């Protein structure tokens, strides 16, 4: 039952993509308030529109100096992996290859 | 980059009653489930204070009588009972994109009894008139409501130009406002006449406040 | 615990620059980010920007991109901005805010930059003595520049009944006046002495209230 974390988080790895199509995603905590819930959203390139989930089942910061890792669903195609609040807030590019 | 209106500019509110004041964004300002528009009160003189963050989330010691509502694009602010103290300008904010983005401000007024104002006149110092200069100041203090008008007569002839007002902030404790009239002129001018006269003219009477003094 | 100490107010020349100063203490100051808010006089809040000082990163409101410049020191726990090549636009008070959560939790007091090429002078201070049952006197702060001045009565032992209005500016120079209301029994026995301080010009005037007869 945790809030949202409110700092900031650094990339520890780079977006990879898993032989089942998912992302992988490290990032770590810079902040604190810690235990709490990553801020993570996929979004359209307008950024309008929530797309694709999140595999990993509610992402909690739960250690000092430490990456979390987070696996999602992206969206076929364009779309940004956005994590944690403003002004630190990561906005990273993906383009998934397929159609549904 | 998105756009807070509020809504009204300005409210007067009686003590005890309930104030609700109205922030829109031009576009949602959500992210993650939750909405990324606060609220903040500036007294006068002091920086703005944070009332609620997250649209309904009220920081740690502030009082239960503020209350924060709204999703997407529309929110409020609700101040229930209204409270002497509460004499500020409101302020909502969106931080669900950068650049962060405030809206113009609701400024609320305490809206307590009519009262008229205490007027005093006092003549150019001694010292003021040995370095060349007159100014002749008027107080008109503790009043209710704000609009007032000060006319100056000079041997009871009308004068608008030399004249400079300054108004205080609405009171924190009486909800009162006061000001300050001075009309200054030169030695040459002050010595030439001897009737100086401040009138105001208030809500609390059709019969205007004057308050006199003679050179001599 | 959460404190942010500003500058003092500063005036400077069209076309120069100031650099502003924002001392933190009470809590870690490389975890969040510190943040500045520009308010011109009667006018709203402008963000311009962020610093995370644990790394330097900042965000800025395009418009102020060119015109401010966010700096952090880890080891005095102090944020700094610039402001270049000044104009009446830029004479503002600058706030610094801590964005301890989801907004900013604690402030600043602000630092006052007056963009101007009027030069500081001292006021002069003059006595407002009546020309029943409660009296009211005066001080009269004519001709200063910059702001503030500060204003008390009795070393600040009358603070009761005190109405010390906004400067007015006419011609480079700033008017002020100030009234006290005490009891007709106490004056001119207990005397009433207005104390007004200019720290431009380094001024400390005492002005004792004289009936005048
Ligand atoms: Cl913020």
């Amino acid at each position: 039952s945790y809030s949202m974390c409110t700092g900031k988080f650094k990339v520890v790895k780079e977006i990879a993509e898993t032989q089942h199509g998912t992302i992988v995603i490290r990032v770590q905590y810079e902040g604190d308030g810690s235990p709490c819930k990553i801020p993570f959203e996929i979004m359209d390139l307008e950024k309008r529109h929530v797309l694709g989930r999140l595999i990993t089942v509610n992402p909690i910061v739960t250690e000092k100096d430490s990456p979390v890792n987070i696996e999602a669903e992206p969206p076929f195609g364009d779309s940004y992996i956005i994590i944690g609040v403003e002004p630190g807030q990561l906005k990273l590019n993906w383009f998934k290859k397929g159609s549904s | 980059n998105i756009v807070m209106t509020q809504s009204p500019t300005s409210l007067a509110v009686s003590l005890g009653q309930r104030a609700t004041i109205s922030c829109r964004a031009s576009e949602s300002v959500d992210s993650f489930g939750k909405s990324f528009m606060h609220f903040y009160q500036q007294k006068p003189g002091q920086p703005p204070k944070l009332l609620i963050h997250l649209a309904s989330n009220l920081e740690s010691g502030v009082p239960a009588r503020f209350t924060g509502r709204g999703s997407r694009t529309d929110f409020t602010l609700t101040i229930d009972p209204v409270e002497a103290d509460d004499a500020a300008t409101y302020y909502c904010q969106q931080n669900n994109e950068v650049p962060f983005t405030f809206g113009s401000g609701t400024k609320l007024e305490v809206k307590r009894a009519d009262a008229a104002p205490t007027v005093s006149i006092f003549p150019p110092s001694s010292e003021q008139l040995t370095s060349g200069g007159a100014s002749v100041v008027c107080f008109l203090n503790n009043f209710y409501p704000k609009d007032i008008n000060v006319k100056w007569k000079i041997d009871g002839s009308e004068r608008q130009n030399g004249v400079l007002n300054s108004w205080t902030d609405q009171d924190s404790k009486d909800s009162t406002y006061s000001m300050s009239s001075t009309l200054t002129l030169t030695k040459d001018e002050y010595e030439r006449h001897n009737s100086y006269t401040c009138e105001a003219t208030h809500k609390t009477s059709t019969s205007p406040i004057v308050k006199s003094f003679n050179r001599n | 615990q959460v404190q942010l100490q500003q500058s003092g107010a500063e005036v400077a020349r069209p076309g120069a620059s100031v650099k502003l100063s924002c001392k933190a203490s009470g809590y870690t100051f490389t975890s969040y980010w510190l943040q500045w808010v520009k308010q011109r006089p009667g006018q709203g809040l402008e963000w311009i920007g962020a610093i995370w000082p644990g790394d330097d990163d900042t965000r800025y409101a395009q418009k102020f991109q060119g015109k401010a410049t966010m700096t952090a020191d880890k080891s005095s726990s102090t944020a700094y901005i610039q402001l270049s090549n000044l104009a009446s636009e830029d004479s503002a008070v600058y706030y610094c805010a801590r964005k301890g959560g989801f907004a900013m939790d604690y402030w600043g007091q602000g630092t006052s930059v007056t963009v101007s090429s009027a030069k500081t002078t001292p006021p002069s201070v003059y006595p407002l003595a009546p020309g029943n049952s409660m009296v009211t006197l005066g001080c009269l702060v004519k001709g200063y520049f910059p702001e503030p001045v500060t204003v008390t009565w009795n070393s600040g032992s009358l603070s009761s009944g005190v109405h010390t209005f906004p400067a007015v500016l006419q011609s480079d120079l700033y008017t002020l006046s100030s009234s006290v209301t005490v009891p007709s029994s106490t004056w001119p026995s207990e005397t009433v002495t207005c104390n007004v301080a200019h720290p431009a010009s380094s001024t400390k005037v005492d002005k004792k209230i004289e009936p005048r007869d």
